[PDB]
């Protein structure tokens, strides 16, 4: 879920300032900007999310089918290309830094989904909204 | 403050300081006053030889400051605050962030800082490009660093006299009227 | 040469003033070279400078007078009285043709290729200036060994400086530097009354007018090579 | 830092590793390699995105057709600006201008076997790819000394050309960031591929 | 064969070995110094052996000098007068440049064909081989004379004397090559050569040859 949200938020903040050149359905609001985008393109990301969860979790799908082995660590799904974790010195640092910017995030995109659920403006619009004169 | 540069023949072969401001400076402290002395013998330097150059009927750029803004070296007016508020204000944003760059080059890029133990004033990024003071003795270059330090001080001693020629109307004996 | 040979240089020629060196060049290293290497090349910058400029004095005072050829340059006609005419030497000169101005500029380059080269220096007996070799000196041009011979070398045309002894010939060099100190400070005094008149005093009236730019070898009539209509234009 | 042995160290850094975050002491020695060999790789794409920014700019370009179907031409094309020559080029040149691009990347992490990650990398080396960097031995003249003298000049002008691509691609869009007052030619400071 | 510095100071003492390009120690198509060295040495003869041959020919055709055969039986389309010639061979119809690129591509071929091994591959750079003995070509029943000494004026020199000749023709095309460069930058650039000749100004693409 942070690993998640912390993606998420990067895009909620700058799907409101960048858009893909000539994207069809754009909105800076992310929320009515998913009605507007083609269905095809959130149908073919989701399914490419779901062969990716697949393949990683080949049979491992379930509380009692996972973690059998006991090498297998929580969140270690081989996902390193650049090779930090060989560095044990630092695996530590990059772990807690993981989890506390995962938890940071899943809690700031909350507050982006509901601050545009009270506003009905983007992001940083509603902010300069807040931070505009009285 | 005793074992520094800067004292010459001219104050009892003895240093400056009336008002006892070397006394509450710690070996870093006069690092940073020396630092600052001499980068502001430098900027006073170059800035009183322009003012003069300019000022004084000496020759001027070629050409245009800016081609499609349309300012010309001539058109600025020979005159030193004049001048600078007719420069355009993208060349003088332009030359403050040059000048902004430099300093932090300079901050980040000559090891042992200056108050870290390093010494005072000395710019290694900017200094002898072509060959000239890399092969003098120690003691000529501790002889012409006392006058950079001399000449320098004169030199903020001139570009202050101009800034008052120029706004208090008739401050300085022998300099214009219209400064 | 060492800063020792200098000293005697400069003894040899002004007894009463003697070395004066307040610049650094002699103790700089030029181009990362050493203080050899630094030294002949200021030495022969001299040599070479003080040549030019008594070679160009004599130019300057004939012609300002009117020595010129009785012959013609270009085919289609205009003497050189009517170069002479065109006005002063500098005048003269940027009213000459711009091929006549090329080859005159390109052999004094294929002398200063010769000069700087290993072969024709050490075949002459000499190596370069920068390289531990004697400054001053242009190799001859006979034992360089052009494809087609050539009668006379440069220097020693007709060998009038043959045998001497060298003591005598390095007195003769300090009388070479000498004179074409001299010789340098004159002709920029020529061309400086030549230009901003009154900066000469004891030549003001005497010297002809001139406006443009001696630095500049090409005129605007050689606008016809790259780059020159626009830097005429470009001239301070 | 683990970027001490490494080359890159400059005259305008002191001569010490440039790493105030220290980014280089995260990770592994492969980590630190691979950083090194994405330093270079934008380095030269840098350099050579703005040698083609200046050629479009300049409208210098080849002389013919970019595809006789279409019809599109360099003259149509160079019309343009710099960034919308890329949405102006045909859309199967761009498919194989980046097939040999992925095929110059895929030989390069797979026929230079010990691996820029891996022990004994040599992570700026491509040479290996024989007949891909320098056909014309131009840099067998050289030496140790003088290698290292341009592999820094390398490094340096990269640097350099990668702020100064950013720079021209984001001046005219973002007004006032460059403060030269110049025309830069318009259109977007990102293209997507095809 | 020649060392590099050895043939420069043959060739020219004043100057010696020069290449700021350092082609010289180069590794075109990853073949080695030796072979590339051999590359460049018959690259730089072949060079100025077609631009000795450009040469003289350039100073005999452009007075005018037609051959007394007629050449095309319509009209020989290059003959005819006011025509510079590059316009000369512009004007030639496509088929005998075609079949001048034929002629020239079979000498080539056989160059490259008849080989030691290769000029690359220890060979002489230059060598243009004998033409085979009589019969091992399509036809040829009687034989082809050499291209180089056809009348056998080779065995007269001694190896010396052909050392001598070998420098003095890569001097010569050298030079041949900056004179040919030099009549096609006056003709296309008027005023490029001043102190050359005065040629017609002919403003076409030399590098086009159809
Ligand atoms: C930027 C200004 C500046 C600075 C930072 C310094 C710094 C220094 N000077 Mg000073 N000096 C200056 C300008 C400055 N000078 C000028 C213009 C002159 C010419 C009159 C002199 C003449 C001078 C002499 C003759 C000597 C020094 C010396 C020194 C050193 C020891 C005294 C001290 O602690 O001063 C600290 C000074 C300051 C922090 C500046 C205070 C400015 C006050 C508050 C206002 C000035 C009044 C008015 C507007 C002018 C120190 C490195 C001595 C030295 O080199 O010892 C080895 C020494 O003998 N200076
Ligand atoms: C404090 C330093 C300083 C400042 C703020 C200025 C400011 C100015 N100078 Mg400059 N100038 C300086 C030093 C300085 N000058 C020096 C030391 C000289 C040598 C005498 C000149 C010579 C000079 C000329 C000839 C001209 C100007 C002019 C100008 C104006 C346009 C900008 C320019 O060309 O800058 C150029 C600045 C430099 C080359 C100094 C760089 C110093 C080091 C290397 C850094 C502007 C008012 C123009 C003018 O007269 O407008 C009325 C003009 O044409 N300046
Ligand atoms: C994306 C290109 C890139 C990459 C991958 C690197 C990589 C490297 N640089 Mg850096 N460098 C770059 C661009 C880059 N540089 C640029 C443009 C400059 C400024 C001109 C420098 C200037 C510089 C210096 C002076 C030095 C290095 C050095 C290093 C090495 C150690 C630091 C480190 O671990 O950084 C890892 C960094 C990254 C993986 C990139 C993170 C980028 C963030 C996420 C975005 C930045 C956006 C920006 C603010 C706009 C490493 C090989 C040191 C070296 O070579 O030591 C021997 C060294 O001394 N670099
Ligand atoms: C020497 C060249 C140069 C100069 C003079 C400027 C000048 C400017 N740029 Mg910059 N810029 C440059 C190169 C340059 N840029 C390059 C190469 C790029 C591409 C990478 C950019 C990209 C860029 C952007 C994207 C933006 C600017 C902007 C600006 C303005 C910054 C004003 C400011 O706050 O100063 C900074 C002054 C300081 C003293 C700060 C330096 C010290 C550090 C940063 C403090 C520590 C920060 C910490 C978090 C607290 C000004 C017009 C902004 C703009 O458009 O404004 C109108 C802007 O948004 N520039
Ligand atoms: C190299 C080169 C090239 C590309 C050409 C090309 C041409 N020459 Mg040739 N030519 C060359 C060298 C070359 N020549 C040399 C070295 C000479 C002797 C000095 C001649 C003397 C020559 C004459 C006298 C004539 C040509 C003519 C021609 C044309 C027909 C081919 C021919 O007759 O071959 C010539 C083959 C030879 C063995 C000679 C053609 C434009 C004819 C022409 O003028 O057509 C426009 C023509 O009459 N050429
Ligand atoms: C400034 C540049 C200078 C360098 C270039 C240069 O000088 O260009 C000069 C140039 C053109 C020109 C210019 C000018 C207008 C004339 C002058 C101007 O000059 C200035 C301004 O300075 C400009 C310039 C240079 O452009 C052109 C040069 C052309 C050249 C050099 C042409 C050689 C053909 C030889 C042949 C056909 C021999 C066949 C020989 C054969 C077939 C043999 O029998 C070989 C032989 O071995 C055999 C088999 C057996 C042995 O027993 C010995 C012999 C020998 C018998
Ligand atoms: C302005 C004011 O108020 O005051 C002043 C200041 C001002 C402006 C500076 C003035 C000036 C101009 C000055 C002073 C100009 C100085 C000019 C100078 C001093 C010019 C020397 C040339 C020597 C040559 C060409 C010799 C060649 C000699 C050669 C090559 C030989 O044949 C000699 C030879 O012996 C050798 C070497 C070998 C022997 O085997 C024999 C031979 C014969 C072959 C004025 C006019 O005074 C006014
Ligand atoms: C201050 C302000 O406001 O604006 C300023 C700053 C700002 C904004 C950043 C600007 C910008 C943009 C900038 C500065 C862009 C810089 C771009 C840069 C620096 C681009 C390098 C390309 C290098 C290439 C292609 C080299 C290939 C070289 C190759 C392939 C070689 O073969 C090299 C070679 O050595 C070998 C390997 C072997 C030798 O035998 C032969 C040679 C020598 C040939 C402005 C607007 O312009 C000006
Ligand atoms: C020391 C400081 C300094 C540096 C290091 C520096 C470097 C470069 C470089 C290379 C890195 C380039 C490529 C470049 C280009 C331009 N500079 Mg710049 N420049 C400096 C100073 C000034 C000043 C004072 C002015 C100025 C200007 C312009 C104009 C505008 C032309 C026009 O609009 O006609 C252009 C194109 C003028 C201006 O913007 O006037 C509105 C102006 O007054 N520059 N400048
Ligand atoms: C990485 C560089 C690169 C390489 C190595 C490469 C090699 C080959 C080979 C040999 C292996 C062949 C046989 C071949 C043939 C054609 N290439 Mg191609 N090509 C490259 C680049 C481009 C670009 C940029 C374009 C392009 C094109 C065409 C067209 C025109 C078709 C048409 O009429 O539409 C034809 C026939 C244009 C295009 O695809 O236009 C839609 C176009 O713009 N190519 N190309
Ligand atoms: C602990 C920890 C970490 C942490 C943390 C942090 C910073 C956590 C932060 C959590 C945070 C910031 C949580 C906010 C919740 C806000 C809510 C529920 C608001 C509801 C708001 C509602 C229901 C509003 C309703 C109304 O507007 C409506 C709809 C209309 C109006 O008429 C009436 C009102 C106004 C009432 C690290 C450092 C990241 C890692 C470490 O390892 C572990």
């Amino acid at each position: 879920h942070g690993r998640i949200c912390m993606l998420a938020t990067v895009g909620y903040i700058m799907q409101e300032f960048f858009s893909l050149p000539g994207y069809p359905g754009y909105t800076p609001n992310p929320i009515e900007a998913v009605s507007s985008t083609p269905p095809e393109a959130l149908a073919q990301i989701v399914l490419v999310l779901s062969i990716i969860e697949f393949n990683s979790n080949k049979d491992k799908w379930t509380m009692d089918t996972m973690f059998t082995d006991p090498a297998r660590e929580p969140g270690n799904l081989g996902f390193d290309p650049l090779k930090f974790g060989e560095n044990k010195e630092t695996r530590e640092r990059l772990a807690m830094a993981e989890l506390k910017n995962g938890r940071l995030a899943m809690i700031a995109f909350s507050g982006m989904i509901h601050q545009t659920f009270v506003t009905g403006k983007p992001l940083f619009a509603s902010l300069n909204d807040i931070f505009s004169s009285p | 403050v005793s074992d520094m540069e800067g004292t010459g023949p001219e104050t009892g072969g003895k240093v400056f300081d009336p008002m006892g401001l070397s006394k509450i400076a710690s070996a870093e402290t006069l690092a940073w006053y020396r630092a600052a002395e001499l980068k502001h013998s430098r900027v006073a330097m170059a800035a009183v030889t322009g003012w003069a150059w300019v000022s004084s009927g000496g020759p001027l750029f070629p050409g245009y400051l800016s081609v499609e803004q349309g300012v010309t070296f001539e058109s600025l007016g020979r005159d030193g605050y004049a001048a600078w508020a007719a420069v355009p204000e993208a060349g003088k944003f332009q030359i403050l962030g040059v000048i902004g760059i430099l300093e932090i080059l300079s901050e980040s890029a000559v090891k042992p800082h200056y108050m870290a133990g390093g010494t005072p004033g000395k710019v290694p990024l900017l200094w002898d490009p072509l060959g000239f003071t890399a092969k003098l003795s120690p003691e000529t270059l501790a002889r012409k660093r006392l006058a950079e330090l001399k000449n320098g001080r004169l030199a903020m001693i001139g570009v202050m006299s101009l800034v008052s020629a120029h706004f208090i109307p008739n401050s300085v004996p022998l300099l214009p009227g219209s400064v | 040469e060492t800063i020792d040979d200098l000293k005697s240089l400069a003894v040899k020629a002004n007894p009463v003033v003697g070395y004066w060196n307040p610049t650094p060049l002699a103790d700089m290293g030029f181009w990362g070279q050493s203080q050899e290497a630094t030294i002949g090349f200021l030495r022969h910058a001299e040599l070479k400078h003080g040549r030019v400029a008594m070679a160009a004095f004599v130019g300057f005072c004939l012609q300002s007078n009117g020595v010129h050829f009785p012959w013609a340059c270009t085919l289609e006609g205009t003497t050189f009285g009517d170069i002479a005419a065109a006005g002063g030497p500098a005048a003269q000169w940027d009213a000459l043709p711009t091929n006549a101005k090329l080859q005159i500029l390109l052999l004094i380059g294929f002398f200063e290729l010769l000069s700087e080269n290993t072969y024709a220096l050490a075949q002459s007996g000499q190596k370069h200036y920068m390289r531990g070799g004697k400054p001053g000196v242009f190799p001859s041009l006979k034992k360089v060994g052009i494809p087609v011979p050539v009668p006379l070398d440069l220097w020693d045309p007709f060998g009038f400086t043959a045998k001497m002894s060298q003591e005598k010939k390095d007195a003769k060099l300090v009388t070479e530097l000498n004179n074409g100190r001299a010789a340098m400070l004159g002709i920029m005094g020529f061309v400086a009354a030549s230009k901003v008149p009154g900066s000469v005093p004891a030549l003001d009236g005497l010297i002809a007018p001139y406006s443009g730019e001696v630095m500049a070898p090409f005129s605007a009539g050689d606008s016809a090579l790259p780059f020159v209509e626009g830097m005429l234009k470009a001239s301070p | 830092s683990a970027a001490d042995g490494m080359e890159g160290a400059a005259h305008e850094t002191g001569f010490t590793t440039w790493d105030p975050l220290g980014l280089a002491d995260l990770g592994s020695p492969a980590t630190l390699a691979f950083f090194r060999h994405a330093e270079l790789k934008h380095c030269r794409v840098a350099m050579a995105a703005f040698t083609g920014w200046l050629v479009a700019v300049s409208g210098v370009h080849f002389p013919g057709l970019c595809s006789f179907s279409e019809g599109i031409s360099f003259e149509d094309i160079s019309q343009l600006t710099p960034m919308e020559q890329w949405g102006a080029v045909p859309a199967l040149g761009k498919a194989q201008i980046l097939l040999a691009i992925g095929i110059i990347e895929h030989q390069s992490e797979w026929k230079i076997k010990p691996h820029y990650m891996a022990a004994g990398g040599k992570p700026g080396d491509l040479k290996g790819l024989k007949s891909f960097w320098d056909p014309i031995g131009l840099t067998s003249k050289m030496d140790a000394k003088k290698l290292e003298r341009q592999r820094l000049s390398e490094i340096k002008n990269g640097r350099l050309a990668m702020i100064g691509i950013v720079s021209v691609l984001i001046a005219n869009n973002m007004p006032g960031a460059i403060p030269l007052p110049i025309a830069f030619p318009a259109g977007p400071s990102l293209v997507l591929p095809f | 064969d020649y060392s590099k510095e050895e043939l420069a100071t043959a060739l020219n003492p004043v100057v010696g070995y020069f290449d700021p390009l350092g082609l010289a120690t180069a590794d075109f198509w990853s073949q080695g110094n030796e072979a590339t060295w051999g590359w460049l040495r018959h690259a730089e003869i072949k060079h100025g052996r077609v631009a000795m041959f450009a040469f003289v020919g350039y100073i005999a055709q452009y007075n005018g000098l037609h051959f007394g055969f007629p050449l095309s039986l319509p009209e020989s389309p290059s003959y005819a007068a006011g025509l510079t010639p590059p316009e000369q061979w512009d004007a030639l119809p496509l088929l005998a440049k075609a079949q001048i690129f034929t002629f020239i591509g079979f000498l080539e071929f056989w160059s490259e064909l008849g080989m030691e091994t290769h000029y690359m591959k220890g060979g002489r750079p230059g060598d243009y081989p004998d033409f085979p003995k009589a019969g091992v070509i399509p036809v040829t029943p009687v034989k082809v004379f050499n291209l180089y000494d056809p009348f056998g004026f080779a065995g007269k020199r001694s190896e010396e004397q052909k050392a001598k000749g070998l420098l003095a023709e890569i001097n010569n095309g050298r030079a041949a090559m900056i004179g040919i460069m030099a009549f096609l930058a006056e003709q296309k650039i008027p005023g490029s050569v001043p102190w050359g000749p005065h040629l017609k100004p002919y403003a076409g693409e030399v590098m086009a040859p159809f």
